[PDB]
């Protein structure tokens, strides 16, 4: 049944659950609870209680049919002639009583809504929650809303039963209706202000009723077409007809209608229910990558805000596409807890083949070719199961890193036309030696960042300027201690005024906070950032490099030999892709002790595994022909790194041994 | 951020501007009066604190600090594994939620999972209303991890389980499987904090970490200062004042293991932590070696000769048997002089190895057998018996060890060569009594009788079998009799030939009238027969008839190999009988002169029967890599083929430099 | 000489032999006919033994996926053997191999180092 329901879905319905389901994700979803889903569990319903009262009225019993304004007149007759103490005892008489609740609000609360407003006054959906274990602050009275212990809100819009089973406590007459705008004006404010700011999902309520119609009227007259329309779930016996759908979508709703996509009988209110509310959403809370033209559209949501960085480390994306595939350092792709179609592999095949990339339409070629570009220049091959001959290359653009002195110089020199040479500039300038015009030019930077941007360059400049704040404290403190000896003189580099200045200006900032203060656009969009202002980005290689130390090192004590490749070449190639994404970016993390310790240890295993392969092809060649030829030696990047990142008696060490 | 706190026990001043309150507390502390100065509610505060600071330790201020000690107190059961009172606990009736906590993480230990899902449920729901958060939060987050380990034990289970355990089990139900994945259904952990009371979220916020991914990421990248080379030449001491990285890595260890085994948390069970464990421990023994070796070298030998700069105890040993598997403890045992380093408090070590064995015993004794718990509990048990052959046991606690790996400990895990390993590592520290010695003839008699069956055959993933055992009986006593044995082999017949066969191997241990009974029973006719019983059978002596047959053989082949010599032509060869023969007359075990007549086929043979005339430039240095060290000492012990190999051998460690050639020049020769 | 079967082949040192994962068939004696066996070595200098024994590296013989026991003498022939690929190199690989290393049972599937 649920693969049929899956399938008939015409193009609305297929849009509605998308909404639906990813501002769920996003953690904006609201639902407006009817009264249905209230008698799906047995609760009294408030005809009953017109009858009980037209009975105590007049002798005779309820005679024909009641009319709308019935419900709300008869029981305002009732309590103004016998009596208020009456109309509680009934009230107590006939609510007083547990029932269990039903799925539909399990369901409702594993769809995770933000806050849950609703018109009932019975404690289902707080046992519901208490049940799911689920945290919510429940708003039934006026006095509640100041003092709130949390952040979600159960708000119950026309009361409760939890002070008392009085009838002053909740809305059920037409003098509650007359005097609500009067008598709640801060929770009417609050309904009003989580409508106008969340997305709204009304189950169980039907068309025409009070509130539905006057909530439209105040959408009608206090909005300016600023504002997302509510979703409507309908769950009727018959079809809606098409003049109703029409005039109602005219009137700011989208209807989602149970009876259109399965045949049920008459009765079967929770088999309709069930059949829209969660069957068909939750289970609907993967993607739809169906064609030759989605998977393009999918993976270029996904990679374009990666496009403003240069480089990026290929284990990251792992986190990029959600565990949904394995990235190796060699360049190679494997599935792992994917479940749906799969798209890397429809996009390797696309590359492979000319003519199934003429079948993509206009408008999608052109992000084909930026997705091939930026998978070509990051290094991302193919599949592991059609892996070729890869190879090992080493290229790094930036200036800083191979010692251009002049060339740097001669840049800063040189006006600048986009933040994004200030911002090379800066970095040039902290690694030429000027603390101060580096600081001055980021917070420059900063200032000038508030003209429309991604929020990338201004991110990372509050790191870098956070960064070169600490480095020139350090430089202080050292300076005044052991620099009056290292030259015999009292160096001032700083003017005290300017020490003074950033201190006070940086006494406040925190940079663990900075990441979770920035849009959620952001947060959601640039999350492989969010490693960069602590130690978390050096954790997966340091533990990597532990392992396989000691795997390398059992192999020489054993005195094996393989055949087959080096068994460290992923430290190699870890090692290139750190460097090179942090040198390409222009993060000063480069002057960190501990990526010079990394870099250390990782020289030190391959030059020591390099010297032990080196002389087996005596005791290989000596014995029998057979023997290898693959070997590792000494290059310009190999120098310069062990120029920068070794002491001299590292070097002496390595020497020794 | 107003003070630094340190594992060393004191505090320091950090950009902090205003009143020093810690500072007017500490000075409150020392002195009566001022605290008499105080009110009266402040008085019992001020009790409280200081109650708090000295159960956590916080002495004083780095100004006033002094020869402060430290010393490691865990105080849990579950890292103790006293295992029967944790049932007994579990068994009681419970009075408040803490104690249900408490239940939960004793039953989740004990491998009973479903018990703690539904004990964690339970305080979950009464939690909340009892307006409890930080239990609320806790129980939320233990509970989770427990869902996902089941989880994880269910998918691997249905994987490899019915293999590797010969069945297909089943530890959960599918109901069960089904509704706790209905009721976890897209329950994310990385919202629970957020959702809190802002007044949890400012109260608690130091517990926010426990909601990660991972945790334990800036002190996996710490551990690179075990790593500097520069410090043996140069050391500040940097780290904090006067302590080096050694203590305050330590301390940071024991500071994680505290408080994630005291607090009663679950990720105690994960990889992460068992990695982390695992990398610290090793830095720390491979950095206190280096120090060793760089001290010896600048100073004299008899300076720090012996010494150990580290020193184990309780605690470490406790760790290392948890969360290091056989692969780990031996990569640190051939990485370090681990025999150089000496153990302390071997009573609670001794007490330690002896708890193991008795739970393996209830374990496997029983008919009953909780699967979950008995694959979270064998690696252990096998670790700790492997490390415990540097620690000097005593002999009843000896006894119940060596019965328990011989008798219980399941042949899945602990196969009889793996079995013969284990039990012969102990004996290194500890000279063998009779008792142990009646323990293995009591499990040799067993297998004995298990020999009865005619599928019954011995599995062995090393080669080693009853005889090895036997052949350790009679190593640390050279005249022993097996009475049972003995009585076994006078009522045998022919028709049990397996029984023949096994017993054949085990001579030494049998009588005099019933080793005659046995050896009248088989005979040697022909040299493949001679060399059957040599190998199995232990024919001791040749006798001078074995030896006719000998040069019988010898006179045979000089024959075919003049017909060879007419061929020119050899197919293959597979096992060369005169090296053997060669080697025996070296060895003066063929007394007879003959085959010296027979002389000039195989070049090993030549060297092995005259090797003062032997040609040298035939000889093959691979030869060496054979010989085992009796043979390599014989070797030594000859002159006319002394020299002649410490010049191969030097000439094939300069060219090769590989180290066996090395370790025979070194140890064996010169 | 080059294949892609190569790639797990070890060289092991201490007692100069070639770890690999193949299945071998063998005719003993030139009588007695055995197929999909393979041998496993144990590297053990410290032993407890008599006189007649002298070696450090104890082999065994396993046929099928049964233990083998032979008791005469075994003349080894090979005649083919097969690598989890399948690939034929092998059967002329074991040969020049075998004819370069001088040590007997140049390849085995399995190594244990007791010490």
């Amino acid at each position: 049944k649920l693969k049929e329901v899956f399938l008939m879905l015409d193009n609305n319905v297929v849009e509605c659950i998308k909404e639906i389901t990813e501002s769920s994700r996003n953690g904006k979803l609201v639902f407006f609870v009817g009264a249905g889903v209230s008698t799906l569990s047995d609760y009294p319903q408030w005809w009953r209680l017109v009858d009980k009262y037209h009975e105590e009225l007049y002798g005779s019993p309820k005679k024909g049919n009641y009319s709308s304004d019935e419900y709300l007149r008869i029981p305002q007759i009732f309590y103004n002639v016998k009596g208020e103490m009456a109309f509680d005892g009934i009230l107590k008489d006939f609510f007083q009583v547990d029932k269990p609740t039903n799925p539909i609000h399990d369901k409702i609360l594993a769809m995770n809504p933000a806050h849950v407003i609703t018109t009932n006054y019975d404690n289902l959906i707080d046992t519901a929650c208490w049940k799911r274990g689920k945290y919510f602050s429940v708003i039934s009275a006026e006095e509640d809303v100041a003092n709130a212990t949390s952040s979600r809100y159960l708000l119950k819009v026309h009361g409760d039963f939890r002070k008392g089973f009085k009838g002053e406590n909740v809305v059920l007459k037409e003098d509650d209706y007359l005097n609500y705008d009067q008598n709640y004006p801060l929770i009417s404010n609050l309904m009003k202000t989580i409508i106008a700011t969340h997305t709204i999902v009304f189950i169980g309520y039907g068309l025409g009723d009070y509130n539905i119609n006057m909530l439209l009227n105040w959408v009608r007259k206090l909005q300016k077409d600023s504002f997302h329309k509510p979703f409507f779930i309908r769950t009727d016996p018959s079809p809606i007809e098409n003049e109703t759908l029409i005039y109602y979508e005219n009137k700011g709703l989208r209807i989602i209608d149970a009876a259109s996509l399965i045949d049920s009988n008459e009765y079967d209110y929770l088999e309709r229910y069930s059949a829209v509310m969660d069957l068909l959403i939750e289970s609907q809370e993967n993607k739809f990558i169906t064609k030759d033209d989605e998977v393009i559209d999918y993976i270029y949501g996904k990679i374009s805000p990666l496009f403003a960085l240069q480089y990026i480390r290929k284990i990251d994306l792992k986190h990029v596409f959600e565990y949904d595939y394995h990235f190796e350092v060699n360049g190679t792709v494997v599935r792992h807890k994917n479940k749906g179609f799969g798209y890397m592999e429809r996009f390797f095949e696309l590359k492979e083949s000319c003519d199934e990339r003429s079948k993509l339409s206009k408008k999608q070629y052109e992000r084909f070719n930026a997705l091939f570009n930026f998978f070509e220049k990051n290094g991302v091959i193919c599949m592991a199961k059609d892996a070729g001959t890869l190879n090992t290359s080493i290229e790094i653009n930036s200036l800083a890193y191979h010692g251009k002195y002049d060339v740097m110089k001669k840049f800063i020199e040189e006006q600048s036309v986009s933040i994004e040479d200030d911002y090379k500039k800066a970095f040039f300038l902290a690694c030429l030696g000027r603390w101060e015009e580096s600081y001055d030019l980021y917070s420059n930077i900063i200032l000038n960042s508030i003209d429309e941007s991604n929020g990338c360059v201004y991110y990372l400049s509050q790191i870098n300027r956070y960064r070169i704040y600490q480095s020139i404290t350090q430089a202080v403190t050292q300076f005044n201690g052991l620099g009056l000896l290292t030259f015999g003189r009292h160096y001032k580099p700083f003017t005290d005024e300017f020490l003074a200045r950033i201190e006070r200006e940086m006494t406040n900032f925190n940079i663990d906070d900075l990441f979770n203060g920035m849009p959620f656009e952001f947060q959601k969009k640039y999350k492989i950032l969010e490693f960069l202002s602590d130690n978390q980005f050096l954790y997966d290689d340091t533990v990597k490099l532990f392992e396989l130390t000691n795997k390398v090192r059992s192999e020489m004590s054993e005195g094996s030999y393989s055949f087959g490749m080096s068994s460290d070449i992923v430290v190699l190639l870890r090692l290139y892709d750190n460097l090179r994404f942090l040198y390409e970016n222009c993060l000063w993390s480069v002057s960190f002790h501990e990526f010079h310790q990394y870099i250390r240890n990782s020289m030190s295993l391959l030059i020591e595994k390099a010297e032990y392969e080196r002389t087996r092809d005596i005791d290989e060649l000596g014995f029998s022909f057979f023997g290898k030829k693959s070997g590792f030696f000494m290059e310009y990047y190999d120098f310069v790194n062990i120029s920068r990142h070794f002491k001299i008696d590292d070097i002496k060490n390595l020497e020794r041994s | 951020y107003d003070y630094h706190f340190e594992v060393n026990g004191t505090v320091v001043r950090h950009k902090n501007k205003g009143f020093g309150y810690m500072e007017r507390f500490f000075e409150l502390k020392e002195s009566c009066d001022e605290r008499s100065k105080l009110s009266k509610k402040q008085y019992e505060r001020f009790n409280a604190l200081f109650n708090f600071f000295e159960k956590n330790g916080v002495i004083c201020m780095a100004k006033d600090a002094g020869t402060l000690n430290t010393s490691i107190e865990i105080n849990s059961l579950a890292y103790h594994g006293k295992y029967d009172v944790m049932k007994k606990f579990i068994e009681e009736q419970s009075v408040s939620i803490e104690d249900d906590y408490k239940k939960a993480f004793f039953l989740a230990c004990l491998g009973r999972w479903e018990e703690s899902y539904d004990l964690y449920s339970n305080i979950i729901l009464n939690s909340i209303d009892e307006s409890n958060g930080c239990v609320y939060y806790l129980s939320q987050i233990n509970r989770y991890r427990i869902y996902q380990s089941i989880t994880q034990a269910v998918t691997q289970f249905n994987g490899l389980g019915l293999l590797t355990f010969g069945r297909h089990y089943k530890p959960f139900t599918d109901e069960f499987l089904a509704r706790i994945e209905r009721e976890m259904t897209n329950f994310n952990i990385d919202d629970l904090f957020n959702g809190m009371p802002f007044e949890f979220q400012k109260k608690y916020k130091i517990l926010e970490f426990l909601s990660d991914n991972q945790f334990l990421y800036d002190d996996t990248v710490k551990l690179f200062e075990l790593t500097n080379k520069v410090r043996s030449e140069m050391s500040e001491g940097s780290y904090s004042f006067g302590m080096s990285s050694d203590i305050v890595v330590l301390l940071r260890l024991y500071d994680n293991l505290r408080f994630l085994y005291e607090n009663c948390l679950w990720s105690v069970s994960f990889h992460e932590f068992h990695q982390y464990i695992r990398n610290s421990m090793s830095l720390l023994i491979e950095k206190a070696e280096y120090e060793r070796t760089r001290d010896i070298d600048e100073l004299g030998f008899s300076f720090f000769g012996k010494k150990s700069g580290f020193f184990m105890e309780y605690y470490d040993f406790v760790n290392i048997s948890r969360h290091f598997k056989i692969d780990d403890i031996k990569n640190l045992e051939r990485s370090c002089s681990i025999d150089k380093i000496r153990f302390g408090e071997q009573e609670k070590i001794e007490e330690y190895l002896v708890g193991i064995a008795e739970e393996i015993t209830k374990q496997f004794s029983a008919n009953g057998m909780n699967v979950v718990f008995y694959t979270q509990f064998i690696s252990e048990a096998k670790a700790a018996l492997y490390f415990a052959k540097y620690v000097k046991l005593s002999e009843e606690g000896l006894g119940k060890i060596v019965k328990a790996l011989l008798f219980y400990f399941p042949e899945r895990d602990l196969d009889i060569g793996k079995r013969y390993v284990w039990l012969e590592r102990l004996t290194k520290c500890n000279e063998l009594p009779k008792s142990i010695i009646s323990i293995i003839d009591d499990f040799l008699v067993l297998q004995a009788e298990k020999h009865i069956d005619q599928n019954y055959s011995e599995v062995s993933s090393n080669g080693l079998y009853s005889r090895d055992y036997g052949a350790l009986i009679k190593h640390f006593e050279k005249n022993f009799i097996s009475k049972r044995l003995s009585e076994i082999t006078l009522c045998l017949t022919q028709d049990k030939q397996k029984q023949i066969d096994f017993l054949f191997k085990l001579l030494p241990l049998l009588s005099t009238n019933a080793k005659s009974h046995l050896l009248s029973f088989k005979s040697v006719e022909n040299i493949n027969d001679l060399m059957n019983g040599i190998r199995i059978g232990l024919i001791d002596e040749f006798t001078p008839e074995h030896e006719e047959l000998i040069i019988e053989y010898l006179e045979t082949r000089k024959v075919n190999y003049i017909v060879e010599k007419e061929k020119g032509i050899q197919t293959f060869s597979s096992n060369d009988y005169m090296s053997t023969f060669g080697i025996w007359y070296f060895l003066e075990e063929i007394n007879n002169s003959k085959m010296e007549e027979f002389i000039g086929m195989d070049d090993q043979y030549d060297f092995f029967v005259d090797p003062e005339n032997f040609d040298y430039k035939k000889f093959i240095p691979s030869w060496l890599k054979n010989y085992n060290d009796k043979l390599l000492g014989k070797i030594a012990g000859n002159k006319h083929m002394k020299h002649h190999v410490i010049e191969v051998l030097k000439e094939r460690v300069k060219n090769s430099n590989d180290k066996r050639y090395l370790e025979i020049l070194m140890n064996y020769f010169i | 000489k080059d294949t892609g079967a190569t790639h797990d082949l070890v060289y092991h040192s201490k007692i100069n032999t070639f770890v690999w994962d193949v299945e071998f068939d063998i005719v003993l004696s030139d009588s007695k006919e055995l197929n999909k066996c393979y041998f496993v070595k144990c590297f053990n200098p410290y032993r407890i033994n008599g006189k007649c024994d002298f070696a450090v590296s104890s082999i065994d013989i396993f046929s099928e996926g049964k233990r083998l026991l032979i008791e005469n003498e075994f003349n080894f022939k090979i005649t083919k053997a097969v690598h989890v690929a399948t690939s034929k190199d092998v059967t002329e690989i074991v040969l020049h191999l075998s004819e370069r290393i001088s040590s007997p049972f140049p390849i085995v599937k399995e190594v244990v180092y007791l010490d």
